[PDB]
């Protein structure tokens, strides 16, 4: 029976029709009644449902028409939207395209997404996905979102620095603009926190997993646990006469890398019996194409019935967001790699940490999508309910919070200290914020944005970045400078396949620069400029093609950003002396807190902070400089400070006047050395 | 002294028990310790660099 | 006349490459100047 | 800086040596054509490439010039004579 599409005035077409009947048989539709209903009486919802409940698809459609049915019998009022955010790039776009598919209109037109370097609306648009930082950069312009009718803020379970701060002005939000709705979701079963926190708005629990999954515990407490999963792998690869793939969970490419060489060992010793295991690799800094491995069939297995099987062995990057297909084995030791930055000692931690009664059941759901499925894990039933943490922390009470601080001073947060976090940030973190922030002139002493912070609010990037790109247009190297920008908001740019690490330092020898990883960068990204960008050279010379395709875009995004505000786009010519050095200086214009001098001991200490560190490894430095100023405080098996670069200590007292002042210093070595350079200056 | 002997005797055994995983372990852990050879050497007089 | 330019930028490249390559030697030669002869027997 | 290259002893000193002197040969190349793209006389322009032939000329003596550096600390170092013939490899005669 002929229904005209409303919103393109078209038959429905005749793919519509198949595709509606699977969506009626999603667990979500028989809801839609129920939804309605809910969105009219109330201004906040929590909705909650388990994967594969058809939540992301449905429900941000269902929102639409309630737009529409509000606009019948009004007159035709001001365009508005409804908005979904997706917390990853990836998701926003398989959102929309599936999306823009079951409303039977062109993507882009009624349906849309807007995600950073790309925007696909049009003025007939009327749901908008976008991720959550592009919501985020929509109200530090317009602090009401007033485009907008119905937010929408899935996946609240991932709980990223963009959506922790979204809620709290949301629920701001939800006050003044007494006329826009809210529907929290969250995929996570999660203890109804989101029904206190938004006045107890209504929950609504959806269920809908797609197959059911059977979980399994090791009796006793195996003391090593690599040990433990690559036999695990072998011990499943014999005895299961399933087919399927196995997804095997570590902590990092130390691991992944070893793993996928030792379980290579003993399947070469099993011989023709067993069945053909290819082991795959997967962490989130391979090149695309071993990336694309994931995707490859399993062999046609042996003649004899040996069922054969492809290993994927991933960190976390198989738990969300990437969808591997065909696995029905899931090994989960039970760890992953948390950042936790410690306000104290500015030391930003990379520790294997276990993980939490979430996570675990996330671990698990990646079976049971195609076939029912087992979760073996290498810990025992009691370790799991009494040192599993039950959700692991959100990001906010993890990280260093200078860009979230400017992020909230520009949109006209002065309360921070009240600031209505759903979990809130420690206090000693705040206080590194705002004297991060004081000192590099983002902020007066009375706490306003100053002229020079509300522009470092404007780029995307981190403070003590942008901070670096203002000041460098006035040291005449705003081009080379606009550059390292780039390169250090990517992941890092550096391969390095273990199977092939003499060569591929090789080729990080090959760009070197002499004076450390700040201008080696540049250099990389010149190199890869006269390249004509050939995918080929990115290769051999064992940078990732994904790294700078991303980096040259954030180049030309900031470009635009400078030219708005007339920020002079300079360089210094490359005939003059001051080339190299108005590079050097404007670095540690912004970099001036993170700075180490070489203590008498051989070893660096930071400055004021006395934390001791060594030159990371990778640093393609091949000499201490007796000043270094760091991008990064790791901690993996030693303190280690990343991407280190020599500086001249007449540099720190001239261009940073303030944080080097000498009254204040802790009297030690750093004073020490300082004092004599100023004398001599003088 | 027959429980000493008996536990004795058997960690004699269990240290004997699968003595050459191990010793080709590190006899392969030693090989190719030496045959990497040159570490990098980041030397320290930063009064040259100066 | 670029000509001459263009030749110039090639050059300073190549000083500066002569810069890190000298470079590498020094650090190579302390490393030399560390271990003296009882390591080659 | 031609007799300190045929004197000096170290490697370590010599790369202090021919830094300089590479920079000290750029800038007079600078600071001549400079001029040339002002004065327009065909005799500095002539003399100009005339000098932008002796900069090139030390980039190629410098592999030639840090190899006899090493075959001075220690001229039994076999290994480096190698790379002393492997400098050469342009001419017969001198290998």
């Amino acid at each position: 029976k002929i229904q005209i599409n409303p919103y393109n005035n078209q038959p429905f077409s005749n793919r519509y029709w198949a595709i509606w009947e699977k969506r009626s048989q999603l667990p979500v539709w028989e809801y839609k009644e129920k939804f309605m209903e809910l969105l009219r009486n109330n201004q906040c919802i929590t909705l909650v449902g388990e994967t594969g409940s058809g939540k992301t698809t449905q429900i941000p459609q269902w929102a639409v028409e309630f737009m529409k049915q509000q606009q019948q019998g009004q007159p035709p009022g001001q365009a508005r939207l409804v908005a979904c955010t997706q917390p990853r790039r990836v998701a926003a776009m398989s959102v929309a395209t599936r999306v823009a598919e079951e409303m039977d209109v062109v993507l882009g037109q009624e349906v849309g997404y807007s995600i950073r370097f790309e925007d696909c609306i049009s003025e007939r648009t009327v749901l908008k996905y976008c991720t959550d930082g592009m919501l985020l950069r929509e109200a530090m312009n317009s602090p009401l979102l007033d485009k907008y009718k119905v937010l929408i803020l899935d996946e609240a379970h991932e709980r990223t620095l963009a959506t922790d701060i979204l809620m709290g002005l949301i629920k701001e939000i939800v006050r003044n603009r007494a006329d826009i709705k809210v529907v929290i979701m969250s995929a996570t079963l999660d203890a109804g926190k989101f029904q206190r926190y938004f006045e107890d708005c209504p929950l609504l629990s959806v269920p809908g997993r797609t197959f059911p999954v059977e979980i399994f515990f090791t009796p006793n407490a195996e003391k090593d646990y690599l040990e433990a999963a690559i036999r695990t792998v072998i011990q499943i690869h014999m005895v299961e006469e399933v087919e399927g793939d196995i997804l095997l969970f570590l902590t990092g490419q130390e691991e992944i890398e070893e793993a996928c060489k030792r379980i290579d060992r003993e399947i070469q010793a099993l011989g023709a019996d067993a069945g053909a295991l290819s082991c795959i690799p997967l962490y989130s800094t391979l090149p695309p194409a071993a990336q694309q491995r994931i995707f490859e069939p399993a062999p046609p297995n042996r003649p004899n019935g040996a069922i054969s099987r492809k290993c994927v062995i991933s960190t976390n990057i198989a738990e969300t967001s990437l969808t591997i297909d065909g696995v029905v084995f899931v090994i989960d030791p039970g760890f992953s790699k948390q950042k936790v930055y410690n306000p104290r000692i500015r030391v930003e931690s990379l520790l294997v940490c276990p993980i939490s009664k979430a996570s675990a059941m996330q671990r698990a759901g990646r079976a049971g999508r195609t076939k029912p499925g087992k979760c073996f894990r290498l810990y025992t039933e009691t370790a799991y309910g009494s040192e599993m943490q039950d959700q692991t922390y959100p990001e906010i009470l993890r990280s260093n919070l200078g860009s979230v601080v400017l992020q909230l001073k520009k949109l006209g947060t002065e309360d921070l200290v009240h600031f209505d976090f759903m979990d809130p940030p420690a206090p000693e973190t705040l206080m590194r914020a705002l004297e991060l922030l004081n000192y590099l002139q983002a902020i007066n002493d009375d706490g306003e944005l100053t002229e020079l912070g509300s522009l470092m609010a404007e780029f995307p990037l981190d403070p003590q970045l942008a901070k670096m790109l203002i000041t460098s247009t006035e040291l005449n190297c705003s081009n080379e400078i606009l550059s390292i920008t780039a390169m250090l908001s990517v992941p890092q740019c550096w391969v390095r396949p273990n199977e092939m690490r003499t060569e591929a330092d090789e080729a990080k020898a090959r760009f070197a620069h002499i004076d450390g990883d700040h201008l080696t960068l540049l250099n990389v990204y010149h190199s890869f400029k006269q390249n004509q960008e050939d995918p080929q050279w990115c290769y051999d010379n064992f940078i990732n093609y994904r790294t700078m395709k991303t980096a040259d875009t954030v180049r030309t995004q900031l470009s635009r950003v400078m030219d708005k505000y007339n920020l002079r786009r300079v360089s210094t010519d490359f005939k003059s002396r001051d080339y190299y050095l108005n590079i050097r200086k404007a670095l540690v214009a912004g970099f001036f807190m993170q700075v180490a001098h070489l203590e008498r001991s051989g070893h660096y200490v930071t400055v004021k902070d006395n934390q001791l560190v060594n030159l990371h490894p990778s640093t393609v430095l091949d000499h201490k400089p007796e000043w270094a100023l760091y991008n990064e405080f790791v901690l993996t098996t030693k303190n280690f400070i990343r991407t280190v670069t020599d500086v001249r200590p007449e540099w720190l007292l001239q261009i940073a006047p303030q944080y080097y002042d000498l009254d204040n210093f802790p009297d030690g070595d750093t004073k020490r050395k300082l004092t004599t350079v100023m004398q001599t200056l003088q | 002294a027959s429980v000493d002997e008996e536990a004795k005797l058997k960690r004699y055994l269990e240290k004997q028990a699968r003595k050459e995983q191990e010793l080709k372990e590190k006899r392969k852990a030693k090989l190719e310790k030496l045959t990497a050879g040159p570490a990098k050497h980041m030397f320290e007089d930063q009064d040259y660099l100066s | 006349m670029k000509d001459f330019n263009q030749r110039f930028r090639d050059l300073h490249k190549l000083r500066q490459r002569a810069r890190k390559e000298n470079h590498e030697q020094v650090v190579e030669e302390d490393r030399r100047s560390k271990l003296p002869k009882n390591h080659e027997a | 800086y031609e007799e300190a290259i045929a004197k000096v002893s170290t490697v370590r000193d010599f790369a202090q040596v021919y830094d300089a002197y590479a920079a000290f040969e750029e800038r007079e190349v600078s600071i001549m054509m400079q001029e040339v793209e002002q004065s327009g006389d065909p005799e500095e322009e002539v003399d100009l490439e005339w000098m932008f032939q002796r900069y090139q000329h030390l980039m190629e003596r410098k592999n030639e010039l840090m190899n006899s550096v090493l075959l001075r600390q220690n001229p039994h170092n076999v290994g480096e004579w190698l790379n002393r013939v492997n400098i050469y490899e342009g001419n017969y005669n001198k290998q």
